[PDB]
Formats: structure tokens, C-alpha cells, sequence
């Protein structure tokens, strides 16, 4: 009850894949 | 001892068919063919046709094979007809 | 000045002329070095010839003209300063580690013969603060000189050296590279590792339990190369090593897992028959638990442990066949392994070797799906495995429904080849001379397909059915049919004015086997139209 | 070797396996290189055995081996038969010389 | 030989350099069974060696420098002389450094043991299969010390062991010093183990068995 | 750069089509091994790269359980098994972050510990 699970997914964007176009 | 033989088959068959491809299990042949969100833009063209996912950013990215198997593609597919009309006598 | 000078030029235009220079021009030069290399100065030698080897503009041509003159002089002038030892030990240390056995071999000469030129304490005092080095490639680098300087001068002058660097607490780099030097000196040594072995123990053992794996894995490959160099004969020694590598397996799996059964599985042949049958039955368990790993590493440590556990006595070839043999076949023979050539060399060679307990007519039956397989490169290497065991083995196992089947996926996989490859030749050749009289019902379609295939269009087809005749000829003449000789003798001699000369040879070679087996009267062209239509091939 | 001077053979107590010879150096004696009239089968030290290198040529040591190697008659009329172990080590400048010259 | 089935260890092979033969006994009297073919050499030393699993043949070292172990069989209608293994060693003459004139063998036939005066002395390690089978030699190299009296220590199967009178070819002093040697089958090579001086007027040395 | 050795051989024989490649070995198989990524690269941006040979279904990175960052492996089932012979076979070796990634066939078996994971990343990818 406290968390679902303490990993998670993200789905959000590092900067890394951004960065390697510009 | 046959129970326990049976919930370990029940369990193979689920671990397989969780593996499997959907549109293979569906099948029958061979916008998206399941529903699936599909992209907007151009693609780069491909073997199997295959159009990319909503979500791709759009950027190639290759080892460079994929162009060359078309290279080996158009060759073989060249060299049968070299083959007739190159033939002389 | 002006009259040395004029030696500072000589030097520079020598120098010039090995290795930008006519052929006659440096051949000379080189003469003139090799006399004159007493009268220059070796601070004027080398400070003029060393700086060239270290840009990268030259060639492998122009780089070895220079290290034959690096050779020429420190084998003569015979004393030497450290830091042109250090120098020459920057330059020619790299070669070992060079693509190709050729550079390796004489960038070695070099380092053997300075070993003998700047002394033990030289060479030492150089390595010392070098394997401290905080880079990989030079500690690389540097275990692989340690080690030629090792079997150049002897192991024993040097020991303590290793002993210090692994047993070294202040630098971890230290106990890494100072076990590598081990690996080294294992190899180079070969055989004669032996007397020195228990000496080279006193580094591995305390050095294998570093809490950092990295240097608890090169222990491990340290056992192995040691374990496999020795040979029967070391197993006293690797008795207080023994214990460890298994509270090791039974834990810490991963990459390491794969390093420790590699040493225990080198360890099995040289163990005394009641302790083998132990530790493979343990091995074989882990073996099995760990068939699904995906890691390259860990298979090629599973086709070690599988190809010595078949030598030990105490497994019986049933328990292979009944448990061992199936789960083998069906899952190093999937054809993602024919594809890498490193792989397919240890899967192929693992099966010979489990060929002399299983039955020949259980390998070869277990093979024979492989063949029938229509994967080409696939089909090559199910091909490789037949011939290396039929030669080891012979054909007398196979029953007569086998002997077809064989014989009938030779034909197939043969005549669809790509590839220019012995292996069906001498393969198909080695079942042919093998069986040969039980051939005879087999053979009037294998004549045939090479009348077919010598009148194919491409040249390698042809090739390869001719080379196919020459192995043939004496198991026809064992099959006795005379006519098909004549047939074949007159058709290759009708071929015979073929314009390639690759395929004309093999053809002429044929010949060659029909000629010296056949009576010679019976000999339809005959030898004297033979001969004066060969006089004109000569040329 | 006789014609090439930079050879070095080993000259170790001989042990009791047979060297061999590639197909290209088939049929010479290791010591005078006389493709004429065999006599005895060469043999090789242990240090000479071990591993891989055991399979190549003892004159060449690049080529693998398949025939044995033999004295000829000269050779053990004069007994440089049983020197040693008649196995080259280093490869020699000709040789080298050849491979970097190619390519 | 005359017998169906007989093994008894009652006879007796005798040699003198090049001339060679057979004698019997277990009749209270010893019998001339078989004088054999000429040689034609200088035989140094000979040793019947009896190994583990079968009848005995001799290991027979000589002139050549080929270790000859030799087995006389009954071929034909009279009895042969049948050459198994030689093994070449050293140069073909007498010569001192030639590893022959001492010459013994472990009493459980597992190695013939071989030496010379002054320099090297070889070991070859014996094995039996379908076919006989000779390991490569074992050295110890001791440059200058001349040796005598090689009589060689039984064993239980622990290791072969065995004791040389050795002088000093090139010493101010004479000084004759025995020393054992333990061949460490473990290892693979011959170990100097005791090495004790003795006064120079030493002559020979004999084996004691057990002393247990 | 294992994989990528063999592609090569195999294209210069003109092996072509998925009967005689070794691909064909699996054809009940989806999911990849994903390995060498870099560590910053999370689920979101493994499918971005992935979805250029295929419509990714499911995603699973591979993360320690105490402090939840990336092993540096993860397992990406695509909704047309195809596209694994299309990915495994065209983007192994390519770089990311400095490191060349590896991809090849696997057969993914779930694991209890991640259930709640399954759907937070399915949930997602069901928004599709
Ligand atoms: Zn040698
Ligand atoms: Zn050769
Ligand atoms: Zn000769």
C-alpha cells in the first residue's frame, strides 16, 4: 500500500538521444 | 505426480505463447494491421515493408545493412538476366 | 666537427638508404652498418634511428628494414645504456601484440636478444615502474615483453619479480599484469613450464583471492593455460588450487563461472582416475544448468568442459548417449553456429572428440539431419564433423541403411558447394576409400554427376569434379568396372583443350590416376595419341 | 639450415616422437637438405613437441606437417644424425623478408 | 619353451660385449639353451627388466647409443633375437660422455635409468600397452663430475631412487661425495636430494630393501 | 559486433530469405536482448530507437531492485516477429553514448518480482 513497486518505468526522454542530433 | 506434469506443460505453453508474435498467431497472411499506432512521416524503405511505430523519432538509425542487402538483392536479381543476354556464341 | 659531421652524415644518408633505397643500394648499406657499427657511436646510432619508428607514416615495408638494422647492431655492439633500453623496449614492445605471426616473431628476436645484451638488472629496473602503468594497453603490452625476457634469460632470475608485483599489495594493476606475465610464460614455455610450475604457484594462488574479479578471473585463465601446458604430470601441485575453484562455482556464476570450469575442466585429464570420475559427475551438472547461456564466453567454456570429461574412464559411453549426447547435438548444431568460424571450430572438434566413446554409428547418425539441413554453410560444417571422424574411426560401425543416407547427403551437399573447399573431397573421398568395396552400388550415380558436373559452365564446378575423379580411380579399379575407367579416360581427354588452366591441371590429374591404375594396353585413346597431344601442353 | 645461415636449429636430446615435414619440404634430410636416400626417422625433444608447433615442418615451421622426416645416408655416415633435436626455431631473414616485400 | 604352460623365474641370459648367450637352470644344473646370431657391437650394459602386467626381456644398452630393449623369442625352428625399441642417444662409439656403461632399472620395471662419466645422466620413463612404450628421456646435467658405482635403491612404487659415487673431475683436492637422486614422478624430472662427502678412499655402493 | 560478423558471410553467399538464415531458427520468438546500452538510456528512449524496425508491444529494462538504475540490458518484444529479424540483424552494432550497442534473439521468460511492472509499462504501451 505504501508503493507499487519501488523500480517503476519512466517514459520520459534523456538527454543523450536529443543531444547525439544536435 | 501427472498433476504436477500437467501444470509444468500449462506453464510451457504459456511461456511460449507469450513469446510468440501477435500477427504470426492471428495470421492467415503474409494504421496498423493490429490497431497499433503507426508513424506519420516517410520511412525508410525495407525488407519486409514493415512501417514504424507511432512513436520513432525519425532519425536513421543503422549498421548500414539493411542497404545492403538490397545491393545484394538488386545483384542477384540482375545477374539472371546478365546471364541470358551476355551470352553470345 | 666538420670531419664528425661528415660521420652525422654518413649515419642519415645509410639510415636513408635501408629504408628508402634501391635494392642493391641498401643491400650494401646494410654491409656497411653491420661493419662499421662499432666504430659509430650506439648514442649516435640509435638517438639518429629510433625517433623514425615512432611516426605513422611508415610502412610495414619501411618499418621492418629499421628493426632488421635495430637487430644488426644490438647483437653486435653488446653493452647498452638503460634508456636506450627503454627507448628500443618502447619501439619493438608493441610487435608482439601485432595481427600477424610474422611481426610478432621478429619484434620477439629483438627483445631475446636485448634481454641478452642489457642484462637481468636492466631490463627489471625498466619493468618495475611500467607495470605500475595506470593504462591498459601499455600493461598489455608490457606482460608479453616480461615474458619473452623471461624465457630469454630463464624464469628462475626473474621469479621474484613476479612474485613481487603479485603479491604487491600497494597497486592492484600490479597483481593483474604480474598474473598475465604467468599466462606468457606458460605459453612460450610450452611443455617446459614443468620444474618451474611450482615456483609460478607461489604467485596464483593468494593472487586468485583479490576481492576485485577482474584479477580472480586472470588467476582462473592462469590455471588453465598452466593446467593444458603441463599435462598429466602437474596435478600435485594443483592440489591446494583445487579447493577453491569449487566454493567458486558453486557461487559466484556469471563471467566468472565460465573461468573457473574452464581451469577445473583443464584440471580433469591430469587428475588420478578415482578423483575425475568426481569432479566431472560435479562439472556435469553445472554443465547442464548452463546449456541455455547466451553468453559466447561460457559455451566455449562448456565445449572445454564436454571435450575433456570424454577422456576420463569413469563415464560410460551409455550415459553419454542415454542423457549427454542428445541434449549436445540439438543445441550446439542450430545453424546461428555455423555462421561465426571460432565457434564452429570448438563445436565440430568437440564432436569428433565425443565420437571415439559414442559410437561411430551414433555420431554419424546424429549427423546425418545436419546434412540433410538446406542451409549451405551449414551444411559444410556438418560435413567438416563426418570427415574428421571417419577418419578417425573408420566405416566399419555403419550398418547398411546409414552407409546410404551418408553417401546419398554427400551427393546432395556436394553438388550444390559454392564455396572452393577440400573437405568433400578428401570427406566424400575418406568414406570412398574407407567402404570402397562396399561402394560398388553407390557408384554409378556418383560417375554420372561428375559427367554432368564437367560440363557445367563455371570453372569451379568443373575443378571439383575432376579432383573427385583422382580420389575415385582406386576404389574403381577395387569396384572393378574397367568400362567406366575407359568412359571417364576418353571424356577427361576429350575435355583436355579446356582454356582455363586451373580446371586443366585437375584434369590432367585425373588422368594421372586413371593412367597409373589402368592396364596399360586396355587404354582406349590410347598413350600413343596421348602423349603427342600433351607435348603442345607443356608450353 | 645449410644454404641460410641466420637459421638456428635446437639441439636438444632427442625424444621419442617423430618430426614431421609439409608436402613442400617433403623428402629432405633437416641437415644437409639431400632429397636422396633416406635412412633413419628424425627425433624431436619434448620442448619441441607440446602443442600446435609440433604439427608444423621442422624446416620451415610455418607449413603443416604430414610425412616424417628423414637422415640421409650421408648424414648418419658422418652422425650429425644424433646431434640433437635438427628443429629450426626462428624463421630467418629470407623468409620475412619475402612476406613484408609482398605485402 | 618344451612346456605348454610354464613360468618359473629360473634362467639366465649372459653377454660379453659382442658375443651373447642363453642359459637354463631348475634342473640343479645349469643348460646351454641358445647361442644367439653375431652382433657386431660393443654391448655396455645388460638388464632384465620385469614390469607390472607376461615374459621378460632385456633392456640392453651398448655401443651406437641406442638404448636396445630386446626380447629372445622362439621363431621359426630355433630360437631369435627381436629387437623392441632403441632409442638413440649421445654418438656411436665408446666415449666418455656417451649416457651408457651405467645402467639400471627400477626393480617394479617402471624406468630403465642410464648415465655416463662426467656429464649428463638420462632417465627413460618405461611404459606397457599393446605396444611397448618409452617416455622421452629425464636429465641431470653435472658438468664435471665423473661418476661410478651407480647401484640403484628399490622402491615400493613411491618414486624411483637411486645413488652415485660421484668424484670431481676438475678439483685442488680428490674428493669423492655420494649422492642420492629421487625421480619425482609427480613433476616429471630427477631431483638432487643428499648430497654427503665421504672420505676419498670410497669404492662402491649397495642398496639396503626395507628395514621395516 | 559477434552477430554482425556472421550477417556478412552469410549475405556474401546470397543466403537471402529467412529459410536458409539462421534467423529462421527461432519464428516463435519476439523479444530481444538488448545489451551494452549506456546507463541513462530509460524505457522511454529504448523505444525511440526500436520502433524505426516495428510496433513495439511490450518493454523490459533490466535495473537493480535497491536503487533502481539501469543494468544496461533490456528485453523489447515487437507486435510483428519479423521486425526482431530486422532489428537484430540491422542495428546491432550501433552506437549510443559512446558504446556500441548488441542486440540478439531471446526467450523471455517473466519473472514474479516485476509483475506490478508489467503493467505500469503495458499500460502505456496499451495506450496505443
Ligand atoms: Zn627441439
Ligand atoms: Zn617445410
Ligand atoms: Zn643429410
Amino acid at each position: 500500500k505504501s508503493q507499487y513497486i519501488d523500480i517503476m518505468p519512466d517514459f520520459s526522454p534523456s538527454g543523450l538521444l536529443e543531444l547525439e542530433s544536435n | 505426480s501427472k498433476y504436477e506434469d500437467e501444470k509444468a506443460a500449462e506453464r510451457e505453453q504459456y511461456l511460449k505463447n507469450l513469446n510468440m508474435g501477435d500477427v504470426q498467431k492471428l495470421g492467415i497472411n503474409v494504421t496498423s494491421l493490429l490497431g497499433r499506432k503507426l508513424y506519420d512521416k516517410p520511412a525508410p524503405e525495407n525488407r519486409f515493408a514493415i512501417m514504424p511505430g507511432s512513436r520513432w523519432d525519425g532519425v536513421h538509425r543503422s549498421n548500414g545493412f539493411e542497404e545492403k542487402w538490397f545491393a545484394k538483392q538488386n545483384e542477384i536479381n540482375e545477374k539472371k538476366v546478365q546471364s541470358y543476354t551476355l551470352q553470345e556464341d | 666537427l666538420n670531419k664528425d659531421e661528415k660521420k652525422e652524415r654518413t649515419l642519415s644518408m645509410l639510415l636513408l638508404k635501408i629504408k628508402n633505397g634501391n635494392t642493391a643500394s641498401r643491400r650494401t648499406s646494410m654491409r656497411i652498418l653491420t661493419d662499421k657499427a662499432v666504430t659509430f657511436g650506439p648514442e649516435m646510432i640509435f638517438n639518429r634511428l629510433l625517433p623514425i619508428l615512432l611516426d605513422r607514416s611508415l610502412e610495414d615495408q619501411e618499418r621492418h628494414l629499421m628493426i632488421k638494422t635495430i637487430d644488426r647492431v644490438l647483437y653486435q655492439l653488446g653493452d647498452l645504456t638503460k634508456p636506450y633500453v627503454h627507448k628500443i623496449l618502447v619501439v619493438a614492445a608493441p610487435l608482439l601484440i601485432d595481427e600477424d605471426p610474422m611481426v610478432r616473431s621478429t619484434g620477439q628476436e629483438i627483445i631475446t636478444n636485448l634481454s641478452t645484451v642489457a642484462g637481468l638488472k636492466t631490463i627489471l629496473t625498466v619493468m618495475r615502474p611500467d607495470i605500475e602503468n595506470e593504462d591498459e594497453y601499455v600493461r598489455n603490452v608490457t606482460s608479453r615483453a616480461a615474458a619473452v625476457v623471461a624465457k630469454a634469460l630463464g624464469v628462475n632470475q626473474l621469479l621474484p619479480f613476479i612474485n613481487a608485483a603479485c603479491h604487491s599489495r600497494k597497486s592492484w594493476k600490479a597483481r593483474h599484469t604480474g598474473i598475465k606475465i604467468v599466462q606468457q610464460i606458460g605459453i612460450l614455455l610450452g611443455i617446459g613450464v614443468l620444474n618451474h610450475l611450482t615456483g609460478l604457484m607461489s604467485c596464483i594462488k593468494d593472487c586468485l583471492m583479490d576481492d576485485h574479479v577482474p584479477v580472480r578471473i586472470v588467476t582462473a585463465h592462469t590455471l588453465s593455460t598452466l593446467a593444458e601446458n603441463s599435462y598429466p604430470y602437474g596435478i600435485e601441485v594443483f592440489n591446494v588450487v583445487l579447493e577453491p575453484l569449487w566454493k567458486g562455482i558453486r557461487s559466484h556464476r556469471g563471467k566468472v563461472l565460465s573461468s573457473f570450469l574452464k581451469a577445473v575442466g583443464s584440471m580433469i585429464p591430469l587428475m588420478d582416475p578415482e578423483y575425475a570420475g568426481y569432479y566431472t559427475t560435479e562439472a556435469m551438472r553445472i554443465i547442464r544448468r548452463e546449456f541455455d547461456s547466451p553468453d559466447d564466453e561460457m559455451k566455449k567454456t562448456i565445449l572445454l568442459v564436454l571435450q575433456k570429461c570424454s577422456a576420463v574412464e569413469s563415464i560410460t559411453p551409455k550415459f553419454l548417449r542415454e542423457e549427454i549426447a542428445p541434449e549436445f547435438f540439438q543445441k550446439f548444431w542450430v545453424r546461428r553456429v555455423a555462421l561465426d568460424r571460432p565457434l564452429n571450430k570448438v563445436v565440430t572438434y568437440t564432436t569428433v572428440t565425443l565420437a571415439k566413446k559414442l559410437g561411430c554409428s551414433y555420431t554419424i547418425d546424429k549427423l546425418l539431419t545436419p546434412l540433410r539441413d538446406e542451409a549451405e554453410p551449414f551444411r559444410t560444417m556438418a560435413v567438416h564433423a563426418v570427415t574428421r571422424t571417419v577418419n578417425l574411426l573408420g566405416t566399419a560401425d555403419l550398418d547398411e541403411r546409414l552407409e546410404t543416407r551418408l553417401i546419398d547427403a554427400l551427393l546432395i551437399a556436394f553438388q550444390e558447394q559454392t564455396n572452393s573447399d577440400s573437405i568433400i573431397f578428401k570427406g566424400f573421398g575418406a568414406v570412398t576409400v574407407s567402404l570402397d568395396i562396399r561402394m560398388k552400388p553407390f557408384l554409378a550415380p556418383i560417375v554420372s554427376t561428375i559427367l554432368n558436373h564437367l560440363k557445367h559452365k563455371t570453372p569451379l564446378v568443373r575443378q571439383h569434379a575432376a579432383d573427385l575423379c583422382a580420389i575415385l580411380i582406386p576404389v574403381i579399379k577395387n569396384c572393378h568396372e574397367f568400362e567406366m575407367l575407359n568412359k571417364l579416360n576418353i571424356i577427361l581427354y576429350e575435355s583436355l583443350g579446356e582454356v582455363y588452366p586451373e580446371v586443366l591441371g585437375s584434369i590432367i590429374n585425373a588422368m594421372y590416376c586413371i593412367t597409373s591404375v589402368m592396364d596399360l594396353d586396355k587404354l582406349q585413346p590410347p598413350i600413343n595419341q596421348i602423349l603427342p597431344t600433351l607435348t603442345p601442353i607443356l608450353r | 639450415s645449410r644454404h641460410q645461415f641466420d637459421l638456428i636449429m635446437c639441439l636438444k636430446q632427442p625424444g621419442v616422437q617423430t618430426g614431421l615435414l609439409c608436402e613442400k619440404c617433403d623428402g629432405k634430410c633437416p641437415i644437409c637438405d639431400s632429397y636422396v636416400r633416406p635412412k633413419r626417422k628424425v627425433r624431436v625433444c619434448e620442448n619441441c613437441s607440446f602443442g600446435k608447433q609440433a604439427k608444423n615442418c621442422i624446416i620451415c615451421n610455418l607449413n603443416v606437417g604430414v610425412n616424417d622426416a628423414f637422415y640421409c645416408w650421408e648424414c648418419c655416415r658422418l652422425g650429425k644424425d644424433k646431434d640433437g633435436c635438427p628443429r629450426i626455431l626462428n624463421l630467418g631473414s629470407n623468409r620475412l623478408d619475402r612476406h613484408f616485400e609482398k605485402k | 619353451l618344451e612346456a605348454g604352460s610354464k613360468r618359473e623365474q629360473s634362467q639366465l641370459c649372459v653377454a660379453t660385449e659382442t658375443h651373447l648367450e642363453l642359459y637354463d637352470t631348475a634342473d640343479g644344473e645349469l643348460k646351454l639353451i641358445a647361442k644367439f646370431q653375431n652382433l657386431f657391437a660393443t654391448i655396455t650394459s645388460m638388464k632384465s627388466l620385469d614390469l607390472p602386467h607376461w615374459p621378460t626381456f632385456l633392456a640392453l644398452t651398448s655401443d651406437s647409443g641406442n638404448l636396445s630393449i630386446v626380447q629372445i623369442i622362439m621363431h621359426a625352428g630355433a630360437l631369435r633375437l627381436k629387437t623392441l625399441v632403441n632409442q638413440p642417444l649421445t654418438r656411436t662409439t665408446l666415449r666418455r660422455v656417451s649416457p651408457i656403461s651405467y645402467m639400471e632399472i627400477d626393480p617394479n620395471g617402471r624406468c630403465i635409468i642410464l648415465s655416463s662419466v662426467e656429464q649428463n645422466k638420462l632417465c627413460f620413463l618405461v611404459d606397457y600397452a599393446q605396444k611397448l612404450r618409452i617416455s622421452s628421456p629425464l636429465e641431470i646435467i653435472r658438468p664435471h663430475m665423473v661418476t661410478l658405482d651407480m647401484a640403484v635403491v628399490d622402491v615400493n612404487f613411491n618414486n624411483p631412487c637411486f645413488v652415485t659415487l660421484e668424484i670431481d673431475n676438475a678439483a685442488t683436492q680428490l674428493s669423492v661425495h655420494l649422492i642420492f637422486y629421487v625421480l619425482e614422478l609427480g613433476l616429471n624430472h630427477i631431483v638432487k636430494k643428499a648430497d654427503y662427502l665421504v672420505n676419498p678412499s670410497a669404492n662402491f655402493v649397495l642398496s639396503l630393501p626395507d628395514l621395516s | 559486433n559477434k552477430i554482425q560478423q556472421i550477417n556478412d558471410k552469410e549475405l556474401q553467399s546470397g543466403i537471402l530469405s529467412p529459410h536458409q538464415s539462421w534467423h529462421n531458427e527461432y519464428k516463435d520468438n519476439a523479444y530481444i536482448y538488448i545489451g551494452n546500452l549506456n546507463r541513462e538510456l530509460t524505457e522511454g528512449d529504448i523505444l525511440t530507437v526500436f520502433s524505426e524496425y516495428g510496433v513495439p508491444v511490450d518493454v523490459i529494462l533490466s535495473r537493480d531492485e535497491n536503487t533502481g538504475e539501469s543494468q544496461g540490458f533490456a528485453y523489447l518484444k515487437y507486435e510483428d516477429q519479423r521486425s526482431t529479424i530486422l532489428a537484430v540483424d540491422n542495428l546491432n552494432g550501433f552506437k549510443i553514448g559512446g558504446r556500441a550497442l548488441k542486440i540478439d534473439h531471446t526467450f523471455y521468460r517473466p519473472k514474479r518480482s516485476l509483475q506490478k511492472y508489467y503493467e505500469a509499462v503495458k499500460e502505456e504501451l496499451d495506450r496505443d
